[PDB]
């Protein structure tokens, strides 16, 4: 029932980022809308202070709500329990290069919209590296391992930027999302198979569009029934 | 890559056509060469020069800051930008020193000339000052061909690339697909070009087939002392000695942030003596990313160089 | 195909030697796998250092890629680099700090896998489930697999559960080195994991571990025309 | 979880029934208490005392280093091991420490008496430390009661797990599934038990019921600041009052590494006074990985405590 949790099937969204990476400090703005039942969202993204970036783009790219995921009825949806009053999160990212970055995001449902409000920070990215150089052409799809630590849910994957070359270049996500309210039911280990992709680029628009398909499930290999875990 | 407009840029955006009716053009060997020349000034010339996939055009933000102090000169190569052709279809290393010399003479130039070179740009000046030693007075080379290419190791990811370029994929990934204007062209700059911007880019090489070679053969005559052309090995050698042992001659660097090229050739351009460094944002075309300090940079440093008379 | 001189069903000896802050051990292993539908069972024996006194289950990850199922869409570069066999080098950062380096070596001599592993553990914390033994097992795990140049590299977040239900993770980042130049290399896929224990009563002193491994694409279809 | 033999541990093996041919038996109270006797050196008397979901089998290894040193007494608490049930069937703290100084009563032992408590064992060994001031000359405490808990900051994630003891939940835990013999002791023992030794500690409590009282009552006496028993607590904040002013009483602190409660109590041991410290492998049950370490550790300690 998502009339009483103040949602329906297809909801709208406004993000607000505050970056800092290095020392380049800047402003970007996203409006876009999905489906909470199908795990399907599209926004795009516009950078409204620091223009250019000297980094590359895609860093920003899951800054830009895991309401937005389709949870079969086996699997409970702590992010849809989150609401009406919404959930933050705190995302650690480490690179395959010995850069980091900070991810602190507090999605709330407003009127009829998620309202997201994002800080970002990044630092000791390499001058060679794929960022600084922006090799990075998009986000492969990737396995986000959900399980659940008391009152809060833990999410963990490695996220590949693909190379114009080709190549990949991995970095380390693990993501703490908090509920704001008390949430009743707690998911059992599973994963969040994503896939976020890039639409409009033969479009010279300013924008940049994505949409991420998020879907959850738990393994498809049977488990022995003699298996210990 | 995704990248963004420069909010301040299309308020000073010199469209294709704009900047082309200010050039002129000038018959030189079998052909014609287009050029932008601010003539005022003509006691010094400061002459820029372009590498691949570009043309005058790159120079058009760079220009305005030098020209009250020396009479700048930046032409297009041949078969590149407005330029005429080749007369034997051939645009080698060696065509376009040729055809730039026979331009050069026909210009009234000074004695001591002061060179701005970029990529490919920079090494057919780096020729020019090795075989007219006493024709140069400052040198200023940015994303350079400093030296030869003995290793891959601080150079970008460009191993395997060129080696399809070289290896007949070169054919069809230039002259069929435009692998250089359509895809390393924006790739290597930070801001996203207005469209008119980059029409001004593709213009020369809008159609597909021959007309695309330059873009081509540039990066054939890669100094590469295992696997490249030998020609273009012993040229390299050459001047990077000359330079070496170029004392009274002064030269400003001007390394890209993070760089393309820059991280790799930073060091060779340090072993050259009586060379100022100076460091501005953006990858390989430094210059549609931080046109207004590189022309500070360009013009203060001609300033000091004309400043010597004690 | 026995060309590269291999059988549909394969058996094979793992010689681990381990250090885990101060204490050295080897390990034995016997066991038999399909590596067309890339399953495998090891049982597990100590033959040096016994008893432990840190959690199992660290080792299981290093007792042979060859047992995956690849499908016919996605190169298997594992099977390729027999019958030489392939080398791995592997790197572990437990979530407290904690490092691991697995160095392994698969050669093929009669007909079986010999496998050589070098296991070297350090910085565990003494309240870790590591040093504690509150692990029970190790969950299914989605590593990505993907070509660099002539190796592959894989990585993946594999996660132990605890004896409260609470769940203890750690990166792992594996470089793949075949010995023999490999025809075609792989682009971008994950291979899902289900390491299990089976024959969980007491009995004698060894552990048997069960290991499906299944080469595949994203479930998720790319949406024509975007990128990348 | 999964766990390995001792390759060198079956040779020695001493069974139950090895371990209770050894030991002897004893009318105290309405009941009975099952001990193990040494007898020689009779002139000093070290008493081991056991915790919970264990007997006196826990120092069948342990006990052999210090006995031709000193006359060593260990018993099976009340309704623990080969010991009689308690007559109210209570096994509260209390009802531990009346049955334990009553059976001391008829030991003939000497003046200063020496105490080697483990988990609750100690909790006792202090308590009458705490009462009979003057009969102790020195103290052996390893993984055991020191103060009270007030953050959960360095302990083992055994929160909720105690709330779940103390409710309800606790009562078809230990009682109908015997959580601190099938689950608590395997687990905190790096080594794997040989069947005969594990056994010798399930037969106390191998029936379903009121019989597995005690390991139910002994974690429902956590001296928690906050929801714990306030009769226990008191008797422990006294007793470590007590302990922090025992500056002539030699002490010893044996720390397991890595241990269960080592880390969590090691920096609240180190406020007491002339304790000497040493460390060595093993979880909870230490006695079960470095036996022979902790006994030369125990025997050294006593030689030089009597000088
Ligand atoms: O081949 C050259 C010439 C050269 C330049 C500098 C130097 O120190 C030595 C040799 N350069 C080159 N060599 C290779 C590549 C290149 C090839 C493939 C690719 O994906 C990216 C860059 N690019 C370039 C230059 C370039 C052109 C257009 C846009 C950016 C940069």
């Amino acid at each position: 029932d998502l009339a009483k949790l103040g949602l329906k099937e297809v909801m709208p969204t406004k993000i607000n980022l505050e970056g800092l990476v290095g020392d380049h400090a800047f402003s970007m703005e996203g409006v876009g809308e999905g489906n909470i039942l199908e795990g399907t969202q599209e926004v795009k993204i516009s950078v409204t202070k620091g223009a250019p970036l000297p980094f590359a783009f895609d860093i920003v790219s899951v800054a830009f709500n895991r309401a937005y995921t389709g949870y079969p009825e086996e699997i409970s949806d702590y992010f849809l329990q989150s609401f009406p009053e919404g959930f933050t999160y705190e995302r650690n990212i480490r690179y395959q290069d010995g850069g980091t970055a900070i991810v602190k995001s507090d999605i709330s449902l407003e009127d009829g919209k998620f309202i997201v409000n994002v800080d970002f920070k990044a630092k000791d990215l390499r001058r060679m590296g794929p960022v600084m150089q922006q090799d990075i052409v998009g986000m492969q799809p990737s396995y986000e391992s959900m399980y659940t630590n008391v009152t809060s849910v833990i999410g963990e994957c490695i996220i590949a930027f693909k190379l114009q070359t080709g190549k990949h270049f991995t970095y380390h996500m693990r993501t703490v999302y908090k509920s704001k309210k008390p949430v009743e039911t707690m998911p059992l280990y599973h994963f969040i198979q994503h896939r976020l992709v890039k639409t409009n680029v033969d479009t010279a628009s300013g924008y940049v569009v994505q949409h991420e398909t998020a879907i959850a499930a738990h393994s498809t290999i049977k488990k022995i029934e003699g298996s210990l875990p | 890559t995704s990248k963004v407009y420069d909010p301040e840029q299309r308020k000073r955006m010199i469209t294709g056509p704009q900047w082309w009716a200010r050039c002129k053009q000038m018959n030189v060997l079998d052909s014609f060469i287009n050029y932008y020349d601010s003539e005022k000034h003509a006691e010094n010339a400061v002459i820029f020069l372009h590498g691949n996939a570009t043309s005058s055009y790159l120079w058009r933000h760079v220009v305005p800051h030098i020209e009250p102090v020396a009479r700048c000169i930046i032409p297009d190569l041949i078969g590149m930008g407005k330029s005429g052709k080749s007369g034997n279809g051939s645009y080698r290393l060696l065509d376009h020193y040729k055809y730039l010399t026979a331009w050069f003479e026909l210009l009234n130039l000074p004695k001591k000339i002061i060179f701005v070179g970029h990529d490919w740009g920079a090494a057919l000046a780096f020729h020019y000052a090795y075989e007219h030693q006493d024709r140069i007075k400052a040198i200023v080379h940015m994303e350079s061909v400093v030296d030869v290419i003995e290793s891959w190791d601080e150079w970008p990811d460009i191993e395997e690339d060129i080696a399809l370029i070289k290896s007949e994929e070169g054919e069809k990934m230039v002259l069929e697909n435009n692998f250089f204007v359509e895809t390393v062209l924006p790739s290597k700059i930070m801001r996203k070009l207005e469209p008119e911007e980059f029409a001004a880019y593709l213009e020369p090489f809008k159609e597909k087939g021959e007309v695309r070679r330059p873009t081509l053969s540039w990066p054939r005559e890669i100094p590469l002392v295992k696997g490249g052309k030998p020609d273009v090995v012993q040229i390299v050698r050459n001047y990077n000695a000359y330079l070496r042992a170029s004392d009274d001659l002064p030269k400003l660097f001007i390394e890209s942030d993070p760089g393309f090229f820059s991280n790799a050739i930073v060091e060779g351009a340090k072993k050259f003596p009586n060379t100022e460094f100076v460091k501005v944002k953006g990858l390989h075309f430094l210059q549609e990313d931080a046109p207004d300090e590189m022309g500070k940079y360009i013009k203060s440093f001609v300033e000091r160089v004309l400043k010597n008379e004690q």
